[PDB]
């Protein structure tokens, strides 16, 4: 999830748009 | 775009402002 991937991890901006409606 | 641990408070705000009109969804516990 995005925690996961974000926040313990570090996310590109490309992985933060995975988060996009 | 900053490169760094993106939690809380702050990882909802970077959703809001990267996803623009689109618009998000925050599930942490996905
Ligand atoms: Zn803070």
């Amino acid at each position: 999830g995005i925690v996961e991937q974000c926040c313990a991890s570090v996310c590109s901006l490309y992985q933060l748009e995975n988060y996009c409606n | 775009f900053v490169n760094q641990h993106l939690c809380g408070s702050h990882l909802v705000e970077a959703l809001y402002l990267v996803c623009g009109e689109r618009g998000f969804f925050y599930t942490p516990k996905a």
